[PDB]
RNA sequence: AUUAGGGUUCGAUUCCGGAGAGGGAGCCUGAGAAAUAGCUACCACUUCUACGGAGGGCAGCAGGCGCGCAAAUUGCCCAAUGUCAAAACAAAACGAUGAGGCAGCGAAAAGAAAUAGAGCAUUUCAAUGGGGGAUAUUUAAACCCAUCCAAUAUCGAGUAACAAUUGGAGGACAAGUCUGGUGCCAGCACCCGCGGUAAUUCCAGCUCCAAAAGCGUAUAUUAA
């Protein structure tokens, strides 16, 4: 125990995209001594922090690779204008993530049969 | 299908199988750089065939042609760089001539035993594998990591490991 | 001696032709009359249905008596006398099992001592012949 | 005539193997073997190696 | 692929080009088809029927029989790459996509590398991941890899039983003038040759040898 587990963050290619509304940047998490791995929800604060950011969940985080052997991370973040850019710009997937879903319809193959018995039927019994 | 990885195969095995002349230098290699197997001794005389044949066919060259100064060139500084050769050394007609063991003594394996950190070798293989050695702040799992010249201070011990 | 000039590529490439016909390895390669008579037909190895037991009395200086097969061949119906390739291993080795048979290892002829014998069993009834001699599995039974 | 067959090997008796420890295995016994022959062992010269010998 | 060089050989198979949709032929629609998950016919096969009839075309992806020496799941998904389209996304309101991707099966090949290290009796000072598991990370979701054994607070190896095999030991060819058993028998042996009563070659035990998470054998091919 030389203190608490200490983990920083540096952003590295960052760029303004105004046609989404968005930051885009490559995010570098340099935790030392971190029992496992640094889940996303403190990178996410962090980095609200960092540059300011009003609120949490305009922090958007996906995909990250640690280094081998040592604490170190490294991924991509976006960061929106406020509430509305992430519900637009955001895939569903990386929505879920954060809780804002919409469920996933019946599996996939269940809308293929439909689909095929109604390649059978004429007017309004299809 | 449609899936475009290239592979390629790093050492060839050895006609006349079993000759007491060469299975007695292969064993005089693995005892003293500590080896696991022949394999990694014909690996080595592979990447120093290639090594050698280029050296070749840029040497057959006129001099001042262009493949000679650019390519010819590249594998002069590489084989300073992995220290494969001196810095006093550059004709290119070293190359042409270098030894099994140039390429053994860079191989990480045995520069943790020279550095000192380890008994003779095999406690520097198994004290790789065991994870504690990195290179610089890296920590470097493969006994046969080619330890460049500029990357032999940094060596030391790792920082998850028991030692720091 | 032959011929030499710069615009006589025809005799050589001609004579080339000719010339190779001469040769064996290959006058082999090049002969359907190779295909039709190797029982196999050009694969390495064949399914047969074992037909006979039969000794085979070891040719010159030695004296033996080698324990072969006949085998019916599965694709081509032909008929081939097979050697079982170790110690009593004819035991393992049933009329009408199905059976697998490879070639001796020079190519299509005889391995010595065996007269006229070409092919060896590798396998009785989808189980190795080696793998039940040297005991590993135990021979289905069926 | 078929009836000979599997003679000699079944009417050889049987040593049922040998218990033994186990061996070193990787570069371990590389080094086993490395042990043997270039150390320990000095030569009268006599240029001969034998590494099987027998108690004759 | 193999090759000093010159060559010898393979190229059904991812990219380009050609051709076909069981066999043949004919044609409509359309900018483009002699199209086959489009039509018409005949041939060979075949599926329902209430006997009057009506159907089918996997050399699409899974999978079945058959055949053969010989080859995986009737799996998830459009998250990515493209396509078509009347089409951005979101907001009651997320187009299809077996193209494609992801995993399952997978010792065809290819890379890395464990099966111990430290000071023959012993004795004991550590270290490790196989494996367990995770606030989690991964991913469309799950996987696998990587990170982790406290960060206030969580696993563990000593006969390392967490136990390396496949072929050899007369010659070519590296390694036994060991010990049993057999007696031209059984078998080995690519070739040469072993076995007919002390077998350096068979069958065994021990011993050593080569290669090693790989190693024999068959056929084809290149060098020789």
């Amino acid at each position: 125990q030389k203190k608490k587990a200490e983990v920083s963050i540096r952003t590295s290619q960052f760029k303004v995209n105004k046609l989404l509304n968005r930051k885009q940047f490559v995010v570098e998490v340099n935790h030392p001594h971190w029992c496992g791995t640094v889940p996303t929800q403190l990178i996410r604060k962090k980095l609200a922090t960092l540059y300011k950011v009003p609120d949490e969940n305009q922090v958007s985080i996906f995909g990250f690779k640690t280094k081998f052997g040592g604490g170190k991370t490294t991924g991509f973040g976006l960061i929106y204008d406020d509430f509305a850019s992430l519900k637009r710009y955001e895939p569903n997937y990386r929505k879920t993530r954060m809780g804002f879903g919409k469920p996933q319809l019946p599996a996939r193959k269940s809308v293929k049969e439909r689909r095929n018995r109604n390649k059978k039927l004429r007017g309004k019994a299809k | 299908m449609r899936n475009y990885n290239n592979f390629n195969r790093v050492w060839k095995a050895p006609r006349r199988p079993f000759e007491k002349e060469r299975l007695d230098r292969e064993m005089k290699l693995c005892g003293q750089y500590g080896l696991r197997c022949k394999r990694e001794i014909w690996r080595v005389n592979m990447t120093l065939s290639k090594m050698r044949r280029t050296a070749r066919l840029l040497l057959t060259l006129p001099e001042n042609h262009p493949r000679r100064l650019l390519e010819g060139s590249a594998i002069m500084r590489r084989c300073h760089e992995y220290g494969f050769l001196d810095e006093e050394k550059d004709k290119l007609d070293y190359v042409l001539s270098l030894t099994v063991p140039d390429i053994l003594e860079r191989r990480l394996q045995t520069i943790v035993f020279k550095a000192g950190l380890a008994k003779s070798v095999h406690h520097a293989r198994v004290l790789i594998q065991q994870r504690h050695i990195a290179v610089a702040k890296q920590i470097v799992t493969i006994p046969s990591f080619i330890v460049r010249v500029s990357s032999e201070r940094h060596i030391a011990f790792a920082d998850a490991s028991p030692f720091g | 001696t032959k011929t030499n000039g710069q615009n006589a590529a025809r005799k050589l490439v001609r004579l080339r032709r000719r010339n190779r016909w001469a040769d064996k390895g290959w006058k082999r390669a090049h002969t359907f009359a190779a295909k039709k008579a190797n029982p196999f037909g050009g694969s390495s190895h064949a399914k047969g249905i074992v037909l006979e037991k039969i000794g085979v009395g070891a040719k010159q200086p030695n004296s033996a008596i080698r324990k072969c097969v006949r085998v019916q061949l599965i694709k081509n119906d032909k008929k081939i006398i097979a050697f079982v390739p170790n110690d009593g291993c004819l035991h393992f080795i049933e009329e009408n099992d199905e059976v697998l048979v490879s070639g001796f290892g020079r190519s299509g002829h005889a391995v010595g001592d065996i007269p006229g014998v070409r092919f060896k069993i590798v396998k009785v009834s989808s189980v190795g012949l080696y793998a039940l001699y040297r005991q590993k599995k135990e021979k289905p039974r069926n | 005539s078929l009836a000979r067959a599997g003679k000699v090997k079944n009417q050889t008796p049987k040593v049922a193997k040998q218990e033994k420890p186990k061996q070193p295995r990787g570069r371990a016994l590389k080094r086993l073997k490395y042990t043997r022959r270039f150390l320990s062992k000095t030569v009268k010269p006599g240029e001969k190696v034998h590494m099987n010998k027998q108690p004759p």
